[PDB]
RNA sequence: GCGCCGCUAGAGGUGAAAUUCUUGGACCGGCGCAAGACGGACCAGAGCGAAAGCAUUUGCCAAGAAUGUUUUCAUUAAUCAAGAACGAAAGUCGGAGGUUCGAAGACGAUCAGAUACCGUCGUAGUUCCGACCAUAAACGAUGCCGACUGGCGAUGCGGCGGC
């Protein structure tokens, strides 16, 4: 509950997602080390070497 | 003080926490070292108010959270896992409840020994509730 | 209305003096309220634990059941209860095209401890072997099963409880009986798999504090 | 001689009492008359007496068995069972 | 017209084999029609990994595995695009489907 | 129940083929009193005072004692005649070894 | 005694409280299952033949079978004499006129 | 193999088809003199036999009958006949 | 399911949903007992059986294919109207039995209308022993017996020869 909101720079465009191609999927990295990385899927248009930002980093993977 | 066993600081206690990581709910219930003595037995079910949301990854996750402040409150320090299912007859692949009730729970700055599943499994038992044709959608 | 874990006290749980690391954790129970005293309330407990934070070097996939049977201050005393494997190297080991045999056999000790002995095992693959089903025949698989039971029926009923319990930390009926099986057929993955424990011979207090020495 | 097809002991009662009472007591009624083998004296001596009561011809025992019979298997399925709490538990 | 050169199931000298029940559907099936798939996943789902094993209380911990035979039904076999409809000349062959681990 | 019965009665069998035997109680309450007795057989379904005192006189004349498992008819057919009986002395087997059996 | 014994054992012919000399499951095939003793506090349970499960004392003396005489109700009287003299030796109330007529 | 011919072939592939269907039906059986260790009649045993046999001095076991063809409790003075 | 402790307000259940269980405290965890079926993973284009059908150990029997056979008997064989035996499941009948599942039926839903798919409950029945009925997509949709006519790797039970 209590995290700091981080920013948090991709890895490599991996495609659409969500039906309709209205999410992308970027996982990112957390900014201080290079190992920590999670599959995630924002939305909006990506540019590859962007910095989005996480309201919290611990919700879900994409795969059923 | 009233709460908590005498240990040392680089040290920890260990009690063990069952997960029943079924359809439609899911359990974080987590005791002691025996098993027996019922600490915290909080519900993902219970902090969600939609029903479709029961058995949802979301309320797993914060179903770890409520007793990770449990946990440290008391004093027991370090979890083993009893992953269970709905077992025996029925299924006994988790359900979402499973994943996101042990990654929040690690996340939550807890300590993890075995994890293990546990759910029940008959040898040739107890006549399935389908019918012959089985639940048809 | 109150909080109910403050009426309570913690104790610390110890095994018997046959293994290397003694402090097994801490139960907890409440206090002594009118009838329900500080005794009774945890004794006959069970207490699942592996090996791997009981031993020193042993492997993890096997775990004892321990009863605690005796209660003196703060210890928890522990004694011998049974035996078994986690499911998952169980059916880690059970295979396509190779046979399972077993045994089950009740064998009691020399000092009132009838026990159910079940140990499994399964055929094994050789170096070279270029077909596929490396499976039994049927009067192979029974004078098998006979020489599984009783060789762990001299492992168990020859002599007491503790050399019982002392043999199977590194699985030596085990291995015993995985030396004698290939000669007829071959066997690889033998475990002596689950021990139930039936009878308690009259609670006697010594045997118990026999174990809690040194 | 083969007198009759399907009434075997209940041709006494004739036309009368019905079809599904008289397919009803010929089979008790062949059980309770029947000499059954004694199982301590080894011969075909059992016969009814009043009800409960068995006893042997010769070797003069008597035993109280069951009813219409000898060995109602609500005696056998119990018998079967005391002898296993002998020794499950040992008592 | 006969569609396989079996009818259907793997058997021939018998008259009766076990009857099993599926999974999801529950629906009984003859052991020898039903299709099988062997699970050996992950327990802890490899992503969440590196976020308890700073959590684990060791340094080398064997992660252990999970193992869920499913076996379904054939009907919600190709519902839920476990097997798939294959073509009259693909069809001959008992030959299992390859890899690609990584 | 399913393979070894034919231990005691084709050895039992096989000397109603040839050696000499006894049925009855007091043909072999004769044989067992002048030592020509050899082996005394108990059917299970003897009255238990018949079963503890020819149990007594093989103790008085050094003979041994077979239990037959088995009902008071049930040795008629291991005999291989009609007739009950509770009670046999074999007394001169010609090649069986009922003497060499389990006892 | 009902102590002692283990559970799941069938008894006939038990007494109700300790000295009672026989009181309960006495009809023709019938019999208590004895269950779930009190090891402190000492009663025990039963199971009465119609289902009703009784606390009774942990020492009531009682014997351990089933009645014999059961399954005795599995022949109808199949006419109305073999009735009468089935209630001419215990009791005067046999031809029973419906309140009705 | 329009070319075979089948009443002259080689005397081994006669060999690998059964005791029937050859050319001229032949068992695979034979008689075969056995010394037992420590006596001096030798014995003529059916090879393919099945029963228990003795000697003439040696009062004991011969050959173990089995099911295709008999073996003897000591490889023994041993050679096949005719 | 019944006890017995521990703990909290829900649990159950679906695409959602309610009937239903519940602070005379269920659901969950633990120690037990009891009763009933059924014998998972090993289990396969393997076996056995005339066919339906057969899977947890040790067990009193009795049967059989196949192979081994310089054994015996010396046409005793093949299919077979009339007629016989066995025959899944359901059904009837009697007595035990009643765990699970569940025809009927009772509700709760979704529906234009649901006497149906789905959910809780639930009788007869699924279980045994005995006495019946001879019907199945009893399918290999291929009668039994016998011979002859391509191959190739492989399989099961024997037998033979071998690094
Ligand atoms: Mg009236
Ligand atoms: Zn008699
Ligand atoms: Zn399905």
């Amino acid at each position: 509950r209590v995290q700091p909101i981080k920013l948090a720079r991709v890895t490599k465009v991996l495609g659409r997602t969500g039906s309709q191609g209205q999410c992308t999927q970027v996982r990112v990295e957390f900014m201080d080390d290079t190992s920590r990385s999670i599959i995630r899927n924002v939305k909006g248009p990506v540019r590859e070497g962007d910095v989005l930002t996480l309201l919290e980093s611990e919700r879900e993977a994409r795969r059923l | 003080i009233s709460l908590g066993p005498q240990v040392a600081e680089g040290e920890n206690v260990f009690g063990v926490c069952h997960i029943f990581a079924s359809f439609n709910d899911t359990f974080v219930h987590v005791t002691d070292l025996s098993g027996k003595e019922t600490i915290c037995r909080v519900t993902g079910g219970m902090k969600v108010k939609a029903d479709r949301d029961e058995s949802s990854p979301y309320a797993a996750m914060l179903a770890a959270q409520d007793v990770a402040q449990r946990c440290k409150e008391l004093g027991i320090t370090a979890l083993h896992i009893k992953l269970r299912a709905t077992g025996g007859n029925r299924t006994k692949t988790p359900g979402p409840g499973a994943q996101s009730a042990l990654r929040a729970l690690a996340r939550s700055g807890m300590k993890i020994g075995r994890i293990e599943d546990v759910t029940p499994i008959p040898s040739d038992s107890t006549r399935r509730k389908g019918g012959r044709r089985g639940r048809r959608l | 209305v109150v909080d109910p874990f403050s009426k309570k006290d913690w104790y610390d749980v110890k095994a018997p003096a046959m293994f290397n690391i003694r402090n097994i954790g801490k139960t907890l129970v409440t206090r002594t309220q009118g009838t329900k005293i500080a005794s009774d309330g945890l004794k006959g407990r069970v207490f699942e634990v592996s090996l791997a934070d009981l031993q020193n070097d042993e492997v993890a996939f096997r775990k004892f059941k321990l009863i605690t049977e005796d209660v003196q201050g703060k210890n928890c005393l522990t004694n011998f209860h049974g035996m078994d494997l986690t499911r998952d190297k169980m059916c880690s080991m059970v295979k396509k095209w190779q046979t399972m045999i077993e045994a089950h056999v009740d064998v009691k000790t020399t000092d009132g401890y009838l026990l159910r002995l079940f140990c499994v095992g399964f055929t094994k693959k050789r170096n070279n072997q270029i077909r596929k089903t490396s499976y039994a025949q049927h009067q192979q698989v029974r004078q098998i099963r006979k020489k599984m039971m009783e060789i762990m029926t001299r492992e168990v009923q020859t002599n007491d409880l503790k050399e019982v319990v002392n043999k199977l930390i590194p699985d030596s009926i085990g291995k015993d009986i995985e030396k004698a099986c290939q000669s007829i057929y071959p066997l690889h993955d033998v475990f002596v798999r689950k021990v139930k424990m039936l009878k308690k011979p009259k609670f006697e207090l010594g045997k118990l504090m026999e174990l809690h020495g040194e | 001689a083969k007198r009759t097809k399907k009434v075997g002991i209940v041709g006494k009662y004739g036309t009368r009492y019905g079809a599904s009472l008289r397919k009803m007591v010929k089979k008790i009624e062949i059980s309770q008359h029947a000499k059954y083998t004694c199982s301590f004296c080894g011969k075909t001596k059992m016969k009814r007496r009043a009800v409960g009561i068995w006893h042997c011809g010769s070797c003069m025992k008597t035993v109280a068995g069951g009813a219409w019979t000898y060995n109602t298997t609500s005696a056998v399925t119990v018998k079967s069972a005391i002898r296993r709490l002998k020794e499950l538990k040992d008592q | 017209t006969k569609k396989r050169r079996n009818n259907g199931r793997a058997k021939k000298g018998r008259g009766h084999v076990q009857p099993i029940r599926c999974t999801n559907c529950a629906r009984c099936v003859p052991k020898d029609k039903a299709i099988k798939k062997f699970v050996i996943r992950n327990i802890v789902e490899a992503a969440a990994v590196r976020d308890i094993s700073e959590a684990s209380v060791f340094d080398a911990y064997v992660l252990p595995k999970l193992y869920v035979k499913l076996h379904y039904c054939v009907s919600c076999a190709i519902h839920s695009k476990v097997v798939r409809n294959r073509s009259r000349e693909a069809r001959k062959d008992r030959t299992p489907p390859p890899r690609f681990r990584p | 129940t399913k393979k070894s019965l034919e231990s005691i009665n084709s050895r039992l069998q096989l000397v109603m083929k040839s050696g000499k035997y006894v049925l009855g109680y007091k043909q072999t309450l004769k044989m067992i009193r002048q030592g020509k007795a050899k082996l005394v057989i108990l059917a299970n379904n003897c009255p238990a005072l018949r079963k503890s005192e020819i149990e007594y006189y093989a103790m008085l004349a050094k003979t041994g004692v077979h239990h037959y498992s088995g009902n008071n008819i049930e040795l008629g057919t291991a005999c291989g005649k009609y007739y009950r009986v509770c009670t046999l002395a074999i007394i001169d087997p010609g090649d069986s070894d009922i003497i060499r059996s389990m006892p | 005694p009902v102590g002692t014994m283990p559970e799941g054992t069938i008894v006939c012919c038990l007494e109700e409280k300790p000295g009672d000399r026989g009181k309960l499951a006495r009809a023709s095939g019938n019999y208590a299952t004895v269950i779930s003793h009190n090891p402190e506090t000492k009663k025990t349970r039963v199971k009465l033949p119609s289902g009703s499960k009784k606390v009774i004392s942990s020492a009531n003396r009682a014997v351990v079978g089933v009645v014999a005489g059961g399954g005795r109700i599995d022949k109808p009287i199949l006419k109305a004499g073999r009735a009468y003299h089935k209630y001419k030796a215990k009791r005067n109330c046999w031809p029973r006129v419906r309140g009705v007529a | 193999p329009l070319a075979k011919d089948l009443l002259h072939p080689s005397p081994e592939e006669e060999k690998r088809k059964h005791k029937k269907k050859r050319l001229v039906q032949s068992p695979n059986s034979y008689f075969m003199d056995v010394k037992c260790p420590g006596c001096y009649k030798i014995t003529t045993v059916f090879s393919h036999a099945q029963t228990v046999v003795l000697c003439v001095g040696c009062s004991t076991v011969l050959c173990q009958p089995t099911g295709g063809k008999a073996r003897l409790t000591e490889g023994c003075s041993f050679r096949r006949k005719q």
